[PDB]
RNA sequence: CUUACCUGGCCUUGACAUACUAGAAACUUUUCAGAGAUGGAUUGGUGCCUUCGGGAACCUAGAUACAGGUGCUGCAUGGCUGUCGUCAGCUCGUGUCGUGAGAUGUUGGGUUAAGUCCCGCAACGAGCGCAACCCUUUUCCUUACUUGCCAGCAUUUCGGAUGGGAACUUUAAGGAUACUGCCAGUGACAAACUGGAGGAAGGCGGGGACGACGUCAAGUCAUCAUGGCCCUUACGGCCAGGGCUACACACGUGCUACAAUGGUCGGUACAAAGGGUUGCUACACAGCGAUGUGAUGCUAAUCUCAAAAAGCCGAUCGUAGUCCGGAUUGGAGUCUGCAACUCGACUCCAUGAAGUCGGAAUCGCUAGUAAUCGCGGAUCAGAAUGCCGCGGUGAAUACGUUCCCG
């Protein structure tokens, strides 16, 4: 039972998508099989902060934050596909995990 | 109030001082600044001179106020009317 | 009578951060104060280098600190000594590994924070405070950009009674989402308060979308 | 709305009875979008009139609707007649909150008997107004 | 905030941390049932006999810059202050100004 | 054998609509279990009533998601695409009674300085 | 604690910065006096780099320039904010007229939500505003098939539970679509306006963000910065206890009610959004209960908060200050916390106040709105009827501009 599976999670979608794109074109270099990217649920998180120094309750900016996740599997993987998914360079504003 | 399991609740200094009066037979008056120490039976009997923000104010300690906080026999607010 | 802050309205819209990085909710906080440590750091450190723009990014474990800079030639060395010593300094300030990578600017009028640095420079160095603003207006009307507005504030020329001055000349469309707009404020410390300079730059529309911005 | 001209909004026919008159008078009764309630009332007033007196229930309210109608209002000037059913609906609403009698089915089945007949404050109301409107 | 009020911060999180470990093993010990009575009311009394400082109860949540007490959002670690002009200048990644 | 969706305030009903004698079920249920008050029984059963087709078919029934209301409605949009579905000449008819178009009403959000959608807090000059 | 205020106890180059001089690694145990701040003893350790002459870290001791100030001036200022007001306007160059301040352009007939668009004209041309580009919701398509899904087949402990399937719902990236596009009138046979078909949607489909030149010496020296003034054995700094929670009264904003369209008891359905490792906890046992103990999964489309409530069915109460209401008070407890007296939340027993729809007057709202029902979060050890969000059920009325306000 060998299957690598990948997590990706960013504060960018369009970085994220880069990157899992990335990820799956090579896997299908060495060539593995490949299911996904699946993409999940985003956290979204807001913040409401009062704009004026002293007194105005109205008066607010309302910010957001959003985490993007992306889940990958790599199934039937040869010798190639670990070392060279393992060399792949990493791209800011991105954090991937890799599980066996 | 506080949880049974725990037990009462008596400032460590305050303690070793009603011990050393009840040890001896002294009726000097005891002064502390613990308002939220509670009164044990030990305490009966003795002179206790409670901080009230300014002033330390005596209580002697009858049989029937075992149970309560130091504090609740010294208020700290004046008032005499509009 | 109140604006919107220019960048902060089209951040993620035409316009990317200047910090990009992840962090676990636990790790948010200290990354982002070791990053203002950061900043605070090399405005002070690079006053007098031309400064405008830091990027900070994070991949796993290091920093890399690019610097916009107009005087390569200072931020650098004379032999690159000044890199390797800033490279130890921030290493030492986060805690983590740091590289540095220059951006050097091709025209330094087509830039905000620079022109309002000039301006300020000016001000407390007692020039009149409206040659200054045409002196930049045409600078920077000449290097080619599309529009600018320039205004200051406060006790202008040793007043009693503070007021406020502006000027603008071509397009600077405010209120369009899409327009290029770059905007920079600072602060001239004079003998009678401070005067504050705002600066405005249009430099056409970013046609395509954070599609083409590629973010 | 002193810039445009407004339109009524569409009121859906009853599920039970299909009749547009009845779904009126069910949104006039409901309170605080307790449809079901409402319906509940209206239904239980119905089948105290129908088995008090065997009558079409929709024929029934239609007729009495028709009696309690006034013809003027408020200086008389002239109702729409969709006035009509408004005013006619909501004195006979009304009237059943002051009656007595405990609950509200058999209040509002009182009035819609007693209307039938003549004696009320629905059409007591529509006499003081038509009075008003001759005085005028 | 006035510097004393800053450095007084500094001083009670320091204590904190001093006595930790020991604040840890006597709470422990004291939920420990297996222990005698009289050696559970030792640790208490032990407990009670303990500097203030070292309580963690006593630490207030100040502004990483400026040490404002109010308006604190621990994701940041900034008062609404400073909050907003980082954020609108483009210096927290992520944040965006939100709409729904 | 023919398939509908239907929508209506965040619920979502999936019908499958087959030759049959009036088997009617929604999510392993018959409808009187399922929807007590009973002009949601009229809802549901308006779009085969309208055609005079109530025992020519079978209706399986899945819905998820919204009150009772908005269920019974997510359902009559499912069962009037899964008709039309099976036969494109009864679009006509369906549409004339309304059963073809999507309500697009949904709740509005809350706003900052109002206590609801368009309430406002009391007001005085003094 | 916060805390800036009061009472009392203390320190003086200072709790914090730099420069000068000397000595010690820094640090660490245990104990006594005291309310604590502080003071006095008692231990262990004595480290790193080093052209090793020493240096670095850190402390202590001395000296003066200084530090420090939530002290004053928002009428000296920067930055930031409210308001007219999402109101439709506001300006410039070159010409021409006038001794001149000034004027024209920007005016006049339609039309629009709009200085939006068409026509005429000593004016000819531009800029900021309006619209659009941005987010979200409504229909369809492609990519994607797990932790999410179950139409067809198979097993089944009838639990998508299992083998499986990629259909559907959903998740979330990228696209398509709506443009007066077509038909009938209208207008000047201009702009534009009124009806119809198709379509998920028809004339700006709904909501959000975005705030023009300027006004109010509007607000903020207590977020921060900063000119000037002022204190510096005290207007600076440390501590314990108290106060910010007082109470003859007056006002603003809310919550719960005054009941039968209801109260109580039993049975039984249907959400969305959000939080969780110092955390959320399945399950079992103990307790009337708040909770306690053991134990299991979870760094989360996987496990959990979690019971949605109003709703539906059956019973009872029969208009009473009540089986309405739930204030106040006596007694007994649980939890957080070093500690709940002043001054926490919650649980159980008992008690059962005012209140029977509210004077003159005044406020919100035009549709998934008002009304009503529950659910979540930030702050946070604990402490929401406030604030910011989420869905469920779901109305009535608009003839019109005469009057009130702008
Ligand atoms: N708590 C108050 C503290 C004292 C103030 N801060 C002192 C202050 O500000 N004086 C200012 C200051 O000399 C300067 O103003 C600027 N800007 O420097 C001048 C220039 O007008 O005006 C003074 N003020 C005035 N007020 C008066 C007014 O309105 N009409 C009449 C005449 O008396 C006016 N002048």
């Amino acid at each position: 039972n060998q299957r690598i599976r990948i997590r990706l999670k960013s504060f960018d979608h369009r970085l994220i998508d880069q990157s899992a794109q990335e990820i799956v074109e090579t896997a299908k270099r060495t060539g593995a099989q490949v299911c996904g990217p699946i993409p999940m649920p985003t956290r979204i998180e807001r913040f409401n902060v009062l704009t004026s120094p002293h007194v105005n309750k109205d008066a607010r900016d309302q910010y957001e934050i959003r985490t993007y996740k992306r889940l990958i599997d790599i199934v039937q993987p040869t010798d190639k596909t670990v070392d060279a998914l393992m060399k792949l360079d990493l791209a800011a504003g991105v954090d991937v995990q890799i599980a066996l | 109030p506080r949880s049974l399991k725990k037990g009462p609740f008596v400032d460590a200094h305050l303690f070793a001082k009603v011990e050393a009066a009840v040890a001896s037979n002294s009726r000097k008056p005891i002064k502390t600044w613990s308002r939220r120490s509670m009164i044990l039976p030990d305490f009966v009997g003795l002179t206790i001179s409670v901080h009230n923000g300014r002033n330390h104010v005596p209580v002697i300690v009858t049989e029937h106020m075992v149970g309560h906080k130091l504090g609740e026999f010294a208020p700290t607010r004046t008032y005499r009317g509009h | 009578g109140q604006k919107v802050h220019p960048i902060g309205i089209r951040l993620g819209v035409v316009k990317r951060h200047n910090a990009n990085w992840y962090a676990n909710p636990k790790q948010y906080a200290e990354y982002l104060l070791k990053d203002l440590q950061v900043r605070e750091f090399l405005t002070k450190k690079l006053k007098n280098a031309m400064v405008s723009n830091i990027l900070i990014e994070r991949p796993s474990g290091a920093a890399k600190v690019t610097i916009s800079t107009a005087r390569p030639g200072i931020v650098i060395g004379k032999k690159g000594e000044d890199i390797e010593k800033l490279q130890r300094e921030l290493t030492n300030i986060m805690g983590v590994p740091a590289q540095v990578s220059i951006n050097e600017i091709d025209r330094p009028d087509l830039d905000a924070r620079l022109v309002a640095e000039a301006i300020a420079s000016q001000l407390e160095k007692r020039v009149m405070f409206r040659r200054a603003m045409k002196r930049a207006v045409q600078n920077t009307m000449r290097a080619g950009a599309k529009g600018i507005k320039v205004e200051v504030s406060g006790r202008l020329g040793g007043a009693e009674i503070a007021r406020t001055e502006w000027y603008r000349e071509g397009r600077v469309p405010l209120h369009t989402l899409r327009a290029d707009i770059d905007y920079a404020t600072m602060r001239a410390e004079t003998t009678y308060g401070t005067i504050g300079v705002k600066v405005w730059i249009f430099r056409g529309e970013i046609l395509g979308g954070m599609k083409q911005v590629m973010n | 709305p002193r810039r445009r001209v407004v339109a009524a909004r569409e009121i859906l026919p009853d599920p039970k009875f299909s009749s547009q008159t009845i779904a009126k008078f069910m949104n006039h009764v409901m309170q605080d979008g307790k449809k079901s309630i409402a319906e509940s009332i209206v239904y239980g007033a119905l089948e105290r009139v129908q088995e008090k007196n065997k009558v079409d229930p929709v024929e029934f309210f239609e007729t009495t609707l028709e009696k309690v109608r006034p013809m003027v209002e408020v200086v008389p000037m002239e109702v729409r007649p969709s006035r009509r059913t408004a005013l006619a609906m909501r004195w006979l609403v009304d009237a059943a909150a002051k009656r007595s009698e405990k609950t509200m089915a058999l209040r509002l089945a009182g009035e819609l008997l007693d209307a039938a007949e003549g004696k009320g404050a629905a059409i007591k109301k529509r006499e003081d107004v038509h009075r008003m409107a001759e005085a005028n | 905030a006035k510097k004393g009020m800053i450095n007084r911060e500094l001083k009670r999180e320091k204590t904190v941390a001093k006595y930790a470990a020991k604040r840890a093993e006597l709470k422990a010990t004291i939920a420990n049932v297996n222990a005698s009575d009289e050696e559970r009311f030792e640790a208490m009394l032990k407990l009670q006999a303990l500097p203030r400082n070292a309580s963690p109860v006593r630490l207030r949540n100040r502004c990483g810059l400026t040490g404002r007490p109010h308006g604190y959002f621990r994701k940041f670690g900034l008062s609404r202050n400073k909050l907003r002009d980082t954020v609108m200048q483009g210096d927290v990644p992520g944040v965006v100004k939100a709409s729904w | 054998t023919n398939y509908g969706t239907g929508r209506r305030k965040t619920a979502t009903a999936r019908v499958f609509l087959s030759a049959g004698t009036g088997k009617l079920v929604i999510n392993n249920r018959t409808l009187e279990q399922y929807f007590g008050r009973e002009t949601a029984r009229m809802v549901v059963r308006q779009p085969l009533e309208l055609l005079e087709a109530t025992e020519k078919y079978d209706l399986y029934i899945t819905v998820k998601g919204g009150g009772i209301g908005g269920q019974a409605g997510a359902i009559r949009h499912g069962i009037t695409r899964a008709l039309i579905a099976a036969d494109e000449t009864l679009k006509p008819v369906l549409r004339q009674a309304g059963f073809v178009t999507r309500d697009a009403r949904e709740v509005e959000r809350k706003k900052l300085g109002l206590r609801k959608a368009r309430k406002r807090p009391q007001f005085s000059k003094r």
